């Protein structure tokens, strides 16, 4: 769900 | 409301007019992409310029932290012992035609993701806890024979029964079940295949917001006008246009007020707006965390499992606290970041209220006298004529592997390798530079991983269900400094058990599993950040509050 950022 | 020094809304003392257009940008130097449908659009700035339309048709109102509420498009109720949510749309919801908005609507959102003849990249893993749907997924069933219609397809209830409950079915974005409808009567005789690119999904769709797409030019814009048929209020305002400015045009076009409110503006440029007349700065904290890891192992991609086997003083807890104890984030935050971050305290932001609390002690605050102290009991010994500490005759002496990013991102990882000075710990750039983002993920996703660094920096933009077993569970592959430990497992596992589908349980798992990582120091807790919108003294009823779930029908101006 959590993403590179 | 505040969020930092900023204020989540603008309170315009004077009262908004009938009528009126609003300009609206989002920043970014790459085209939109318009896909009304959610199950088939890869885009987050279309995503977000969808927002006066419905937001690819969301259903689900929710509160500040992301929690469902009563009132929106549709309702969900979960029930434990039939294993099911359960989706009533609202009497009154329509599309933008005027037709009906039905179950058979919400069913197809699952086809549209599901049926890969529609060519969707959003089937995951969770879908498959849904009974029936990984079978039709797969072919080997032509229906879900987990979705029914307890008052038939054209009714306006939806049940969908899962293998098992999970906790996070309370949060929005959770992902086991899905929150949009697509307009089936509209789109049901376009072969799957040819749906994404047909102009009934992309420049001529039905949708259920506020607002409806008036027109849509390619990788630009959005001309929204009110949508006769919405549910709600009409809107104050006459029109709203939305759309792509370059990062390198944002500053100018507020200074010239080509646009009334600029989204998704970058941390850096802000200084030549916080001055800018005419508007008014609003703040909010984002769905991010940064953090400092640990390199302690390797991944085992073949038995999906990090073995926390490598050879280094991080090892000892010991030395991990001391190293966190040793920066000087605050002060860091302070000189350099313009006030858009903010020290973390733990490794989930205190947006989630509900899963969160200020009473948990990180590394926000140095305390070299504590690192110097914690280094000492370890025996790691400060030498006289280096100024480095020692064990065994070993300097203890790291390699940083910090990134590219950050407008001060050099600076930033000088200073922290001062204060790893002061406490005798010798500390170098991966060679000797900044390694760039690329080359970062590389080195940190490749298994098994690699063994020539010691610290690096990681950040993450985090769901609304912000359950962290992707990020930092021993199956991981993100967990990229690759710690292994039985009491954060447990930490991990409670938070996602059915214990937690208790809202009280689930706080307090949350709350130790991020007091267990504090103390164990495998990571540490860096940043938490704002994001800020220019907003155009004009208009009446902003915020950037999570919680606000109509502003697109209250926002208005005071003046044409």
């Amino acid at each position: 769900a959590h993403a590179k950022a | 409301l505040k969020a930092g020094n900023f204020d989540v809304a603008y309170q315009n003392p004077d009262k908004a007019i009938k009528g009126g257009n609003l300009k609206v940008a989002y920043q970014s130097d790459s085209p939109m992409k318009a896909q009304w449908l959610s199950g088939l659009s890869n885009d987050a700035t279309f995503a977000t310029m969808s927002g006066p339309g419905g937001g690819q048709d969301g259903l689900f109102f929710t509160d500040s932290g992301f929690k469902f509420i009563k009132g929106g498009a549709a309702d969900v109720a979960l029930d434990k012992e039939s294993k099911t949510a359960t989706i009533t749309l609202r009497k009154d919801l329509k599309w933008s035609d005027g037709s009906e908005v039905t179950a058979k609507d919400y069913e197809f959102t699952y086809e549209t993701i599901a049926n890969p003849a529609y060519g969707s990249d959003r089937w995951t893993d969770s879908l498959a806890n849904i009974v029936g749907l990984s079978d039709y997924h797969t072919g080997k069933a032509k229906t879900i024979s987990g979705i029914t219609f307890p008052d038939g397809e054209n009714g306006k209830v939806i049940k969908v029964q899962f293998k098992e409950m999970k906790p996070g079915m309370t949060q929005s974005g959770n992902g086991y079940f899905l929150e949009t409808v697509a307009p089936y009567q509209y789109l049901k005789d376009v072969a799957p295949k040819d749906l994404a690119s047909s102009p009934k999904t992309t420049t001529k769709p039905l949708v259920t917001g506020p607002f409806k797409p008036e027109n849509v030019v390619a990788g630009e814009s959005i001309k929204y006008v009110p949508n006769p048929y919405y549910w709600g209020e009409k809107p104050k305002l006459n029109s709203i246009t939305y759309e792509v400015v370059s990062t390198a045009k944002s500053v100018a076009a507020l200074s010239s007020s080509k646009y009334d409110i600029i989204n998704g503006m970058v941390s850096s440029q802000y200084k030549q707006v916080k001055n800018l007349k005419g508007y008014k700065v609003l703040g909010q904290q984002a769905m991010y965390i940064s953090l400092m890891y640990y390199n302690l192992g390797h991944y085992d991609a073949k038995n999906s499992i990090n073995v926390q086997d490598r050879k280094t003083p991080l090892q000892d807890q010991n030395v991990r606290q001391a190293i966190g104890y040793a920066r000087n984030v605050a002060e860091v935050d302070n000189k350099f970041s313009n006030g858009l971050s903010t020290p973390a305290n733990s490794l989930i932001p205190p947006i989630f209220k509900q899963f969160t609390s200020s009473s948990v002690k990180g590394y926000e605050k140095q305390d070299l006298d504590k690192a110097n102290k914690l280094l000492d009991e370890d025996g790691w010994k400060l030498n006289k004529s280096t100024g480095y500490r020692e064990k065994d005759g070993k300097e203890l002496s790291l390699v940083y592997a910090a990134r590219v990013g950050d407008a001060n991102a050099e600076t930033i990882a000088q200073n922290y390798i001062q204060q790893w000075k002061k406490i005798g710990v010798k500390v170098s750039l991966y060679n000797g530079k900044l390694m760039e983002f690329n080359s970062w993920v590389d080195h940190m996703t490749t298994p098994p991983g690699a063994n020539d660094w010691d610290i690096t920096d990681g950040s993450w933009s985090l769901a609304s269900e912000p359950s962290q077993q992707d990020l930092f569970s021993a199956a991981a592959p993100y967990n990229f400094g690759h710690f292994n430990d039985s009491e954060i497992t447990k930490d991990l596992n409670d938070i996602d058990s059915a214990k937690s589908e208790n809202p009280t349980y689930r706080k307090a798992a949350f709350v130790k599993y991020q007091e267990d990582m504090n103390k164990k120091a495998y990571v540490i807790p860096t940043n938490f950040m704002l994001n800020y919108t220019p907003v155009n003294k004009r208009v009446v009823g902003m915020t950037l509050d999570y919680g606000a779930m109509n502003t697109w029908s209250e926002i208005g101006v005071s003046s044409a």
